């Protein structure tokens, strides 16, 4: 139709269709879950392999010693945004000699990604981000969207089939805050597993875990460092 | 018809139309195969010569990015020229600044950062007007050993044990999946690459129809001469 | 100092129905003479001439740029430029370089097209025009030229008297200047003909 | 400041502007290049002779440098732009490198310029194809072809423009080491290939020859007519003696 | 300081230049060519500030050769001299000025031989003979004394030898060898170097 | 925005054609006839005057013929104000060459520079092309007397005799039949021009106020460019009428 | 061509129709009426008066901020009609232009010069395609020392003119005919007569008896050139005087 | 907000070879108020009608006959605000010429520069052509000049011409009334009669504007002078 090609065209219903299509771009990606306790923020990303002979695509990126992200949607847009966030964190450490507070970084992201939603010939970023951070206010989980809106969350899941993960997180959100690190990671892993097909199970090949905490700088566990977190997982309840 | 939408319009399914069309353009390219073993990476491309009067040596579908990194391309080669030039410049820049060889992954990342830098508005004059119509296989040897990376016009790059790009990449990929095991040797990798290329090539496979190159730990990028090509092909 | 780098002297003088313009012919660099036939007087029309003194490089540059602009003017307008208009064009060209000036001081001698009334003027290096009714001088020996012209000039001279007056003024003025001379060229512009002469001059 | 994207991908993976530039090439007069042992020969069809036109002004064969020359098919004015850019590049290469260009270097430069015009905002691709011949410092004869998309290849012999498919079929059936053993045989091969598509039997042929270490040479109509008479004599001899 | 000299005959131009490249007190090179061949019948002789000379001369050479390629005919020596002067004058007031002194020797099929003098300020003069350097102060008077317009090329070479011998006798600098070229209707010809080999 | 209102002037058509250039050529075909003829002792332009009206003030120099420098002149067909733009550009190019080399610009170089400007408008910028075809006559020391023709596409070519504008194809047929290479003089060339204009201007009879003729010749090492007076064109037309009448009487 | 002919994009961008019209400018003139209000300006012998309709439907709206009367300088006043945000942008531009004119030339801008400047700025919108014209009309009043009171009107087309009296908005045709009748029977217009004429024109074309809160009045006089907006007390005094007669 | 205009042409060639936007600008001109120019032996008269749509309009506030220099006058037919743009540009061009050459610009030169501006608007990006035709009068070298400049950027020199409504009939009337050797007073009478041919209703000294150019310069006629001329007719 005539209203669904340009990001500068309002539809007669008060919507912008290009922004919703970028939202669909985020929904096409593989699932990822983020949750926080009193002291830790955990991202667990289900990685997807294009072929049987390919490595699983990286989903968790370093931003700074206290901030990491997991991505859904267009990977190159995610790399653009990650470079921007890294530059902001380095600017903060250069000027103020302090780590940039997470919510200020998320505000900068929202400001940067709102601009192309109003200018002709631009497009929205087609990437959704889960941002795990730790600062003076404790742990933080943030969700950023192609619409440039962002949410402070107790827990969140984005990507394909993320509604099941969101239901599980709804169920155990009351438990999350008093969990220790291993229990929190296991909650995230169960939520991520709820988005899997029946045949597929969580393995050290398709699971990536990012953790940040009070005394713990942001760390990524990919293949063999994931096994201690996978050990002890009960079989899928079905 | 083609100017109704801008180059940066999302489809209702969340895909950029132009990126999808470039992906479709790559299916018209000649087939390239990369195999990563523990002893090195092998790359093999069908030259796809159209006329007897054309000189096959003037087709360069495998190029040296650096002494330790080579690149096979599929799709629109003229588009791949600028990406390859950028890769060479980035490797030399990294050597100039840090006095060391760039890893294969960081070179692939640098090249992939260019894939979506196209647009009509909010651009400098002469900036890219469309995505590149190429798929690249980077094969190199760095401190992490031998590595093979696939890059596509969407800007996604992935590590691969073995991969086929081009026109027959589906059947060739299925053949790669049965043939490839982790402890494969480089000689077996080269032989299996040539077998699959012979299976999928429309023409008969001789020492002039194909390019084959290897990167190994301790040996630079090496493009197989036609005598070596005939040595390998003699028993297929 | 800069204006005296190459030497040179130009003079224009008004007659009854005629003009005269004369220049020395030496091209030299400081004390060393290089050539003795350097052109300093350029035609800008059938009855219009501009003489340039100062840096030889700026003499050549300004003559060529003025020829550029004058040719464009005479193509856009199907007429020959008037001497007053040429003076204004030269002044505009010089003032465009107010802070990076060309080191030349032009002298313009001509007859009005369709009127044939004599016109002479001089300009400074940044293009301040000065129209006189008797004579204008420019170059490295303007004091000597002023002495000669103030003594010898008379109103309503016929072209032969004008030639003798401007010739004697130029010869005796450049005989008294170290970096000018090596010959004098005189143009007499009347309405029906132009006479060019080279004077017998000292060559030291 | 005009920043429109003119060359874009179509849903089937095609760049329609590049294909249309190729169709513009296909409407140009035929050009044939043959690479010999000691000689490279270029030959261009003249689609019509106006009989009032100054020939020197409409030549389709031009020298890029002392050792490099090119013919083209397609749009003449685009060809003029490309040729001037290549000439500037050849001079700058003689300056920054103290040697002349190889044929492949200037071919690469031309091809990359064309590719840039297929992928930059606010401009359409060039509508020409080029045959570039010359000799390297090693004395090797070189023949290359560039197309509007920006791809270039090396050829033993090639044809571009209208009717280039039949001329290429003829060259594939005819190009041989024995057929290029001498310079005269190479020239006759070029003229025979052109005669497969041109009318009036050799009055519509412009022919140029580059020999090793020698500047570009243009055959005057007398030499072309003498070669055509030789070719027709050989045709008659073969027909009568074999039949 | 580097020496240039040109003598224009009725149908030829003879040019010579010193072959010394010096830095501080040491002759670094003793066979240094200061002549640049713009075209088949044009020579540019350039002296002056190090770096400036070759940059400007090669820029001019590139442009003259490009003109020949674009147009199919060559620039005349007068046109080339004026192009050189215009470029030098434009550079004079720019951010990259060239401190070069030039002789342009040329032969035109219609205008005959031509010799042009250009100082670093980009004043262009046409001269029957000219010289550049401190050694010009010692040889211009000899040229004034012995030159005639009808001088033959062998008499021209002898007169040049007189000038160079005067340079040997009186000039404080050691200039032992000179490159000599002649331009005529048949193009540029390299004559034997005029040398004064110290025992 | 831009995209939906953009005319796309500088893009290829599916057949490999440039539509705006072809339509500019149609505009050229509409305009008044200009003819160029080269002889051994000069060259001439003869243009049909389309500004014919009794209330029009007499033209200053010429309606369609523009001097470009001391040695060259041109005639235009197509859009008039576009032709004004182009003639100003040509004068600037010639003076730039004169400033650079201190010699007059050769004719082909001037034509080539203007044609490069035209081609640039055909390839990038999204602007419409110039709707002007030009005839150039000139003299230079390289090739003597020269006649050139240039199109809105930026193509140019040299000619012995050529025509642009209204009925240019019939005029070209006349020229092919009647022009004699290597033997034309300015008198015979003027006679041929009068006959060609008689045929091409079929609706309106040849009168001296309907045509403008300019000749370029050499005198004493100077180039002389002169538009013929009305009486001279009247005499040429009278001579042509006498020639036609006597040729009829013979037949 | 044909009456009301259209070709291409002449209904969407400011390009000529086959009849030579600019449809977007006409649509902007309709945008003026979209506001739904009407204003009248009348020139006296020693004064100029602008009276605009003031409508405040709801009590939640602070009435003091609902004005179409603005002061451009101390001595120049204006009434705006049409789209409110376009009107306020034009008011800001007019204030800037006046201040800059005073700064550059050292005396206050004449009313006709300010009107001409605004009109030039809007003609630019009529000739450039990437922006729409403003949907507002500006009426300026002031006192020129040489020529007395001045009423000038500029419209979206870039057309401007001086008026003896003028109107803008929904009922401006009826208002113009009423003012034509009043100006034909020319009698010496004092300040009171000018104000009453403006108010009675508005009240007769809107077919309502007015209240001091329903209209807004601004005046300039020769005695007091400064532009001043009448308070509700002065307006009620004028309304009482008009009602008794 | 984004201040970038369109960079593509809005006037392009039709398949028949015409630029339809310029023809539509000419249609706009042909719908304008009648204008007449007559070049007499010793001057030029430019007469236009300005019939206001109401008596509420101040006739003296706006002028259609405008001075460009002390020796050049302008009048138009078509769209008034476009005319104001062109008047401002012509005044600036005349001043720049005077600044370079220190003499008043010849009429033909100013006409050429104004026509160049109009052509620019026929070709540049994102603009429509001007919708006016200009009649330009001047006195130079003891000689009167009358030019007409069209929206395409083409200009013509005229002895007498008419623009706007009924301009074909006005041209016929002029060519059957105009003769050489005419004086300025008789040319003024003829111009007023040409306006009267297409005028509707009564013509008064306020319904029309008249400017004259002679050796004394260009000036607008005061309504009293126009009333005297109308009484003479």
């Amino acid at each position: 139709n005539q209203y669904d090609n340009d990001v500068t065209v309002w539809s007669p219903q008060g919507r912008i269709h290009q922004i919703e299509y970028a939202m669909e771009a985020v929904k096409q990606g593989s699932a990822t879950v983020g949750l926080k306790s009193k002291t830790h923020a955990v991202l667990v990303a289900l990685k997807r392999a294009q072929s049987e002979l390919a490595a699983h695509q990286k989903k968790i990126l370093h931003v700074d010693n206290h901030i990491g992200i997991s991505i859904a949607g267009l990977t190159a847009d995610a790399r653009l945004l990650c470079n921007f966030m890294r530059q902001e964190c380095l600017d903060s450490r250069f000027v103020f000699d302090r780590p940039l507070p997470v919510s200020r970084l998320v505000s900068l992201i929202g400001s940067k990604t709102q601009i192309p939603t109003q200018r002709y010939g631009r497009r929205p970023y087609g990437v959704g981000l889960l941002i795990a951070g730790y600062d003076d206010m404790g742990p933080h989980i943030f969700q950023t969207c192609p619409s440039a809106n962002y949410f402070d969350c107790r827990a969140m899941s984005i990507g394909a089939r993320s509604q099941s993960a969101r239901t599980y997180l709804e169920r155990h959100m009351s438990e999350f805050m008093e969990c220790n690190l291993n229990e929190l990671v296991k909650h995230g892993l169960r939520a991520l597993r709820e988005t899997l097909p029946a045949e597929q199970d969580l393995t050290t090949k398709n699971v990536s875990i990012g953790i940040v905490g009070k005394d713990l700088e942001f760390t990524i566990y990919d293949d063999d460092d994931v096994s201690p977190f996978l050990e002890g997982l009960e079989e899928r309840p079905q | 018809s083609e100017y109704d939408r801008g180059v940066n319009t999302f489809s209702p399914e969340g895909r950029l139309f132009q990126v999808e069309y470039a992906i479709e353009a790559i299916k018209l390219g000649s087939t390239a195969i990369g195999i990563q073993t523990s002893e090195g990476v092998c790359l093999a491309v069908e030259k796809r010569i159209t006329s007897p009067l054309m000189e096959p040596s003037s087709i360069e579908k495998i190029v040296e990015i650096d002494a330790h990194i080579g690149c096979a391309m599929s799709g629109l080669i003229a588009d791949a020229k600028t990406l390859i030039d950028k890769a060479r410049v980035e490797t030399q820049n990294h050597w100039f600044t840090y006095n060391e060889t760039m890893t294969v992954e960081s070179v692939t990342q640098a090249v992939s950062n260019l894939a979506l830098q196209f647009g009509e508005e909010d651009a400098d004059p002469g900036a890219m007007s469309r995505p590149f119509g190429v798929a690249l296989l980077f094969g190199g040897v760095d401190e992490k050993g031998p590595q093979l990376f696939h890059m596509d016009p969407s800007g996604t790059f992935v590590q691969c044990d073995a991969r086929a790009i081009g026109s027959a990449s589906e059947g060739a990929q299925s053949s790669l999946q049965e043939v490839y095991h982790k402890s494969m040797t480089l000689k077996e990798a080269i032989k299996s690459s040539l077998i699959i290329l012979k299976q999928v090539m429309e023409e008969k496979l001789n020492a002039t129809n194909i390019e084959l190159a290897t990167v190994q730990p301790g040996q630079n990028f090496h493009m197989f001469t036609k005598e070596e090509l005939e040595e390998v092909i003699k028993d297929i | 100092s800069i204006m005296s780098y190459n030497g040179g002297a130009v003079m224009a003088m008004k007659g009854k129905n005629c003009v005269a313009i004369a220049a020395d012919r030496r091209f030299g660099i400081q004390a060393q003479m290089v050539t003795t036939d350097f052109q300093k007087i350029f035609p800008m029309g059938d009855r219009l001439y501009i003489g340039l003194a100062g840096l030889a490089t700026d003499v050549q540059t300004v003559a060529q740029r003025l020829k550029f602009r004058l040719n464009l003017y005479e193509l856009k307008e199907g007429r020959q430029i008037k001497p007053y208009t040429l003076m204004s064009m030269v002044a505009n060209l010089l003032y465009e370089k107010r802070f990076g000036p060309y080191y030349t001081e032009p002298v313009i001698a001509g007859l009005d097209p369709k009127t044939f009334k004599p016109f002479i003027c001089s300009l400074d290096l940044i293009g301040c025009p000065m129209v006189t009714d008797d004579f204008v001088v420019s170059g490295t020996c303007t004091e000597q030229m002023y002495g000669m012209c103030e003594s010898l000039w008379e109103p309503n001279m016929d072209p032969e008297h004008l030639f003798e007056t401007i010739s004697q003024a130029m010869l005796n003025a450049v005989d008294r200047d170290a970096v000018s001379g090596m010959g004098v060229i005189v143009h007499i512009i009347e309405k029906d003909k132009i006479t060019t002469r080279t004077l017998k001059a000292r060559m030291d | 400041s005009y920043d429109r994207a003119i060359t874009v991908f179509s849903p089937d993976g095609h760049l329609f502007q590049v294909e249309y530039a190729q169709e513009a090439v296909k409407k140009g007069s035929t050009a044939v290049g043959v690479r010999g042992k000691d000689i490279v020969v270029l030959g261009v069809e003249k689609k019509s002779v106006a009989k009032l036109q100054d020939e020197r002004t409409v030549r389709k064969i031009c020298a890029l440098d002392d050792n490099v020359c090119m013919a083209f098919a397609g749009l003449t004015a685009d060809a003029r732009i490309v040729i001037n850019r290549a000439r500037v590049e050849c001079q700058s290469h003689r300056l920054t490198v103290e040697d002349p260009v190889t044929v492949e270097y200037i071919t690469r430069y031309i091809a990359s310029l064309k590719q840039r015009y297929t992928q930059s905002n606010g401009r359409r691709p060039f509508g020409i194809s080029a045959l570039i011949v010359g000799f390297d410092f090693d004395g090797t004869p070189r023949l290359y072809q560039t197309d509007p998309s920006g791809t270039y290849h090396a050829w033993k012999a090639n044809a571009i423009g209208r009717g280039a498919k039949s001329v290429r079929e003829f060259l594939e059936k005819n190009y041989t080491d024995e057929a290029i053993e001498t310079d005269d045989l190479t020239i006759k091969l070029v003229i025979k290939a052109l005669l497969e598509v041109v009318q009036s039997g050799g009055k519509n042929i412009e022919l140029a020859v580059m020999r090793r270490d020698q500047p570009l040479k243009i055959l005057n109509p007398e030499e072309i007519e003498k070669y055509v008479a030789e070719i027709e004599k050989e045709k008659e001899e073969n027909e009568k003696k074999k039949q | 300081m580097e020496y240039l000299i040109g003598i224009q005959g009725p149908d030829y131009v003879l040019v010579a230049s010193d072959r010394v490249a010096a830095s501080n007190i040491v002759q670094m090179k003793d066979d240094h060519d200061k002549m640049f061949k713009m075209s088949e019948k044009i020579l540019l002789l350039c002296v002056g500030e190090a770096g400036d000379t070759v940059q400007f001369a090669e820029y001019i050479q590139k442009n003259v050769q490009l003109y020949k390629m674009r147009n199919g005919y060559e620039l005349s020596p007068t046109a080339a001299a004026n192009f050189t002067r215009r470029n030098l004058a434009d550079y004079l007031r720019s951010r990259t000025p060239y401190h070069v002194n030039l002789l342009l020797a040329g032969y035109d099929e219609h205008e005959g031989p031509a010799l042009y003098y250009m100082d670093y300020l980009a004043a262009l003069a046409k001269a029957p003979f000219a010289a550049h350097g401190y050694g010009a102060f010692l040889t211009l008077s000899i040229l004034d004394r012995y030159y005639t317009p009808t001088i033959s090329r062998e008499k021209a070479v002898e007169l040049l030898r007189k000038c160079l011998e005067e340079l040997q006798k009186r000039f404080i600098l050691n200039l032992p060898t000179f490159s000599v070229r002649i331009i005529d209707r048949n193009g540029i010809h390299d004559l034997d170097n005029i040398s004064f080999p110290k025992q | 925005m831009s995209r939906r209102y953009d005319s796309r002037t500088t893009i290829f058509s599916p057949e490999g054609r440039l539509y705006q250039v072809e339509y500019a050529m149609e505009a050229i075909g509409h305009a008044g006839t200009c003819l160029g003829i080269l002889a051994n002792d000069g060259v001439l332009l003869a243009a049909e005057r389309r500004n014919i009206h009794k209330l029009l003030d007499e033209v200053f120099f010429s309606e369609k013929i523009y001097k470009l420098n001391e040695d060259m002149a041109c005639s235009v067909a197509g859009i008039t104000s576009d032709a004004n733009v182009l003639t100003n550009e040509l004068r600037l190019i010639a003076q730039r060459y004169l400033l650079q080399y201190q010699e007059p610009i050769p004719c082909e170089q001037l034509v080539t520079a203007l044609c490069d400007i035209k081609q640039a408008y055909t390839q990038f910028g999204g602007k419409r092309p110039f709707g002007v075809s030009l005839l150039y006559i000139g003299w230079d020391k390289h090739y003597g007397f020269q006649l050139y023709q240039s199109d809105p596409s930026g193509n140019y070519g040299g000619w012995k005799a050529t025509c642009i504008g209204n009925n240019s194809a019939a005029a070209v047929s006349m020229l092919k039949q009647d022009y004699k290479e290597g033997e034309m003089t300015l008198k015979s060339a003027l006679a041929l021009a009068i006959k060609v204009l008689n045929k091409t201007m079929d609706v309106s009879k040849l009168s001296a106020e309907k045509v403008e003729i300019a000749t370029l010749t050499r005198e004493n090492g100077k180039t002389v460019i002169r538009v013929l007076k009305q009486k001279e064109v009247e005499q040429l037309i009278k001579k042509h009428e006498e020639e036609e009448a006597k040729a009829e009487r013979e037949k | 061509m044909s009456r009301g002919s259209s070709a291409g994009f002449d209904r969407h961008i400011t390009i000529f129709s086959p009849e030579g019209r600019l449809y977007q400018v006409e649509y902007a003139f309709k945008a003026i009426n979209q506001g739904g209000l009407t204003s009248v300006a009348v020139r006296g012998k020693d004064c100029a008066v602008i009276v605009t309709q003031k409508k405040v439907p709801d009590k939640l709206l602070d009435s003091s901020t609902v004005t179409h009367l603005f002061k451009i300088t101390e001595n120049i006043g204006c009434v705006m009609t049409g789209m409110t945000a376009d009107s306020r942008s034009q008011v800001q531009r007019a204030r800037y232009e006046a201040a800059n004119w005073k700064y550059k030339y050292g005396y206050e801008i004449p009313v006709d010069m300010l009107c001409k400047r605004i009109a030039d700025i809007s003609q630019v919108y009529t000739q450039n395609a990437e922006m729409r014209p403003l949907g507002c009309c500006m009426i300026l009043i002031g006192i020129d020392e040489e020529q007395g009171p001045q009423v000038y009107k500029c419209d979206p087309a870039g057309y401007y003119c001086g008026f003896k009296a003028t109107a803008a908005g929904v009922k401006q045709t009826e208002s113009t005919s009423f003012l034509e009748k009043k100006v034909k029977k020319k009698f010496d217009w004092t300040f009171e007569q000018t104000v009453e004429t403006a108010i009675t024109c508005l009240s007769t074309v809107l077919s309502i008896d007015f209240k001091p809160s329903e209209i807004e009045v601004g005046v300039v006089t020769v005695e007091n050139p400064k532009f001043r907006i009448l308070t509700e007390a002065e307006i009620d005094a004028h309304l009482v005087a008009l009602a008794e007669r | 907000m984004a201040e970038r205009g369109y960079s593509f042409s809005l006037t392009t060639f039709s398949p028949s070879g015409k630029l339809v936007q310029i023809e539509y600008a000419l249609a706009a001109v042909a719908g304008g108020a009648p204008s007449v120019g007559i070049k007499a032996a010793n001057g030029v008269v430019l007469a236009t009608e300005k019939k206001q749509k109401s008596i509420l309009y101040d006739e003296r506030s706006v002028h259609k006959v405008e001075p460009i220099t002390k020796h050049i006058g302008l009048v138009y037919s078509g769209m008034g605000p476009d005319y104001r743009v062109l008047v401002h540009r012509a005044r600036k061009l005349a001043q720049q010429y005077y600044l370079v050459y220190q003499e008043p610009i010849p009429t033909a030169q100013l006409v050429q520069r104004v026509a160049s501006v109009m052509q620019e608007y026929t070709q540049s990006g994102g603009v429509r052509p001007f919708g006016v035709s200009l009649l330009i009068c001047g006195w130079n070298e003891g000689r009167p000049y009358l030019f007409q400049s069209d929206p395409s950027g083409a200009y013509f020199a005229w002895k007498a011409t008419a623009m706007g409504k009924n301009y074909v009939n006005g041209k016929t009337f002029l060519e059957k009334r105009y003769n050489e050797d005419l004086e300025l007073e008789d040319a003024i009478h003829t111009a007023i009669l040409t306006l009267k041919e297409s005028f509707e209703g009564q013509m008064t000294e306020d319904n029309i504007e008249v400017g004259i150019c002679n050796e004394a310069g260009f000036r607008r006629l005061t309504p009293t002078e126009v009333k005297d001329y109308l009484a003479a007719i």
